[PDB]
């Protein structure tokens, strides 16, 4: 279930009581929170910086074309 | 750790959970039974094993407390028995069914602070307890327990009381439909002590079918969906289409004299009763809850039935939580164990300050 | 004070600029072509510029 | 900040094709200039308007500029 | 497709991590990169 994936999740983070503390923290951050384009926009950065890695990045999103997920590793780089 | 933990009781039509917040699952669930003989009051489990030499009582029959004096009852030996912790020693956390009367969350309050001498309480809707172990604010709940059912929608945490639906169809009618047509089978299931092997029957062989004429065909026609089921004395029985047909019910109540919408329609019709603009907010995000939505194929079921009645353009999704039996329950632990949930709770000096009518402000 | 003599620099420049684009000859384009030519190529941005044209036509 | 200009840019022109593409455009004096621009102006004729040009390019100076005059030369 | 993922992140930039990641979203992107961020913060 998904409770059960955010447990799965806090351990790969990662004795119980420890597990516990990490759950609690990754709750609160969660309340405290509560496309394409973009990845173009990394790109050209990095063509400015190189341009073989940006060419492959773009490839790769093409094959690709979910969002959501493409989304949120763009905001974690 | 300064603090003590907190509790965490959700107050079930049926079915009591309790335990410590900061907890993946509720320490103690018994019946919501108080029972007198026909020892001087039972509570729980005790008074269903001795109902024989008792008078049972339901105090909260129907998700809303009509006997306080027994509703009291049920709390000390929450405390005392199921717990074994003293109330006046730790926070305590309860839920309330939507729609719950003003005055009653008063007494509910006051009954805490002045009975049991909590040092801290709040009370908090069951339906929006799940959404958050949902990992949600927003979304529409369809909550079916054991003598009722509700639609719930709910925006940035706040349910909306105008759009909400009950449904006086759950658990308990189902059990007895089952009961009926298994006794039309061939069988003989009426007696109380029969109900509670038919509930067994149900929570483990019956299920959603995706198309209910189809499936009666297959049966009609076949054994290929036939189930045997082993009584305590021996005797293996039969149940067939009995399985899908028992929680048919829940999509066309008039299989049971009742002219009510299904709980598909229900849902459409609570969602059609809220601003046009958040509509596609809770068609995205109906999650369910409750002990009868852990029939296997009501998700699917539910995903065609909300498509047939929403626009063809509209996005579809229903959530089914594999824990969503307890979710009001793990939702409440979650929030009690919440940093920023820590500045909510009503202290006992609030409530001396205020009284109870503190609750509408701390708990909106 | 200053920040409001900078602000009157900047729309004076600005002007100027549009004079000169009219001679060789729309503001709102001018402005932001001006913001990426300060960053940094002047070419290569030129080519753009053409290549859009075309595809609007 | 340049690639938030260059989308802006892209839109007014005007999708995320075409602001691909400026993107792979992009990854890959000032007396000569108003020189430049003087002769284009002649061939162009005329004599006045190259005069009224030498004028405006003093006033820009008493209020990076070769940049901006190279893109303005080259849409002519 | 789970494979093809995992190299678009190495380039922007584990692999258990990133399933698990997926099947979150499967079942709010923004809210959830906050929540690894703070859970990296706290085994720091
Ligand atoms: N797996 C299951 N399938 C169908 N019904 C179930 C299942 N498990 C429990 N139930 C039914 O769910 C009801 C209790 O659910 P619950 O949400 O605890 O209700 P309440 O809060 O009102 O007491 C009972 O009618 C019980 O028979």
């Amino acid at each position: 279930s998904i409770t059960q994936l955010f447990d799965d999740l806090c351990e790969a983070l990662l004795r119980k009581r420890a597990k516990r503390s990490l759950k609690k923290v990754a709750y609160n951050a969660l309340f405290t929170n509560l496309a394409r384009n973009k990845i173009l926009m990394l790109s050209f950065d990095l063509r400015v910086g190189l341009g073989p890695k940006a060419d492959r990045l773009e490839e790769l999103v093409e094959e690709l074309e979910v969002g959501s997920v493409l989304d949120l590793l763009v905001q974690l780089a | 750790d300064e603090e003590v933990a907190a509790l965490v009781v959700d107050n079930g039509s049926g079915m009591c959970k309790a335990g410590f917040a900061g907890d993946d699952a509720p320490r103690a669930v018994f019946p919501s039974i108080v029972g007198r003989p026909r020892k001087d009051s039972y509570v729980g489990d005790e008074a269903q094993s001795k109902r024989g030499i008792l008078t049972l009582k339901y105090p909260i029959e129907h998700g809303i407390v009509t006997n306080w004096d027994d509703m009291e009852k049920i709390w000390h030996h929450t405390f005392y028995n199921e717990l074994r912790v003293a109330p006046e020693e730790h926070p305590v956390l309860l839920t309330e069914a939507p729609l719950n009367p003003k005055a009653n969350r008063e007494k509910m309050t006051q009954i805490m602070f002045e009975t049991f001498n909590t040092p801290a309480m709040y009370v908090a809707i069951q339906a929006v307890l799940s959404l958050y172990a949902s990992g949600r604010t927003t979304g529409i709940v369809l909550d079916s327990g054991d003598g009722v059912s509700h639609t719930v929608p709910i925006y940035e945490g706040y349910a909306l009381p105008h759009a909400i639906l009950r449904l006086d169809l759950a658990g308990r009618d189902l059990t007895d439909y089952l009961m009926k047509i298994l006794t039309e089978r061939g069988y003989s299931f009426t007696t109380t002590e029969e109900r509670e092997i038919v509930r067994d029957i149900k929570e483990k062989l019956c299920y959603v079918a995706l198309d209910f004429e189809q499936e009666m065909a297959t049966a009609a026609s076949s054994s290929s969906l036939e189930k045997s089921y082993e009584l305590k004395d021996g005797q293996v029985i039969t149940i067939g289409n009995e399985r899908f047909r028992c929680p048919e019910a829940l999509f066309q109540p008039s299989f049971l004299g009742m002219e009510a919408c299904g709980i598909h329609e229900t849902t459409y019709n609570s969602i059609m009763k809220c601003d046009v603009d958040i509509r596609k907010d809770l068609y995205a995000n109906t999650v369910l809850s409750g002990g009868t939505t852990m029939y296997p194929g009501i998700a699917d079921r539910m995903q065609k039935e909300i498509t047939a009645l929403a626009p063809s353009t509209m996005k579809i999704k229903i959530i089914a939580p594999p824990e969503r039996k307890y979710s009001v329950w793990i939702g409440g632990s979650i929030l009690a164990s919440l940093s920023t949930f820590q500045q909510m709770w009503i202290s006992k000096q609030e409530y001396d300050e205020s009284g109870p009518s503190i609750v509408h402000r701390k708990c909106f | 004070a200053a920040a409001a003599a900078n602000l009157n620099a900047v729309r004076e420049t600005m002007d100027v600029l549009l004079e000169i684009s009219r001679i060789l000859n729309d503001m709102e384009t001018l402005s932001i072509c001006v913001r990426l030519c300060e960053q940094g190529n002047p070419e290569a941005l030129s080519s753009v510029i053409k290549e859009l044209r075309k595809a609007t036509e | 900040s340049p690639n938030v200009l260059l989308q802006n840019l892209c839109c007014r022109i005007l999708v995320a094709q075409q602001f691909q593409y400026a993107v792979r455009v992009i990854g890959s004096d000032e007396f000569l200039v108003a020189e430049k621009i003087k002769k284009e102006l002649i061939r162009q004729r005329r004599e006045a308007d190259a005069a009224l040009f030498s004028e405006l390019h003093r006033k820009l100076h008493s209020q990076n500029k070769w940049s901006i005059l190279y893109l303005l030369l080259s849409l002519s």
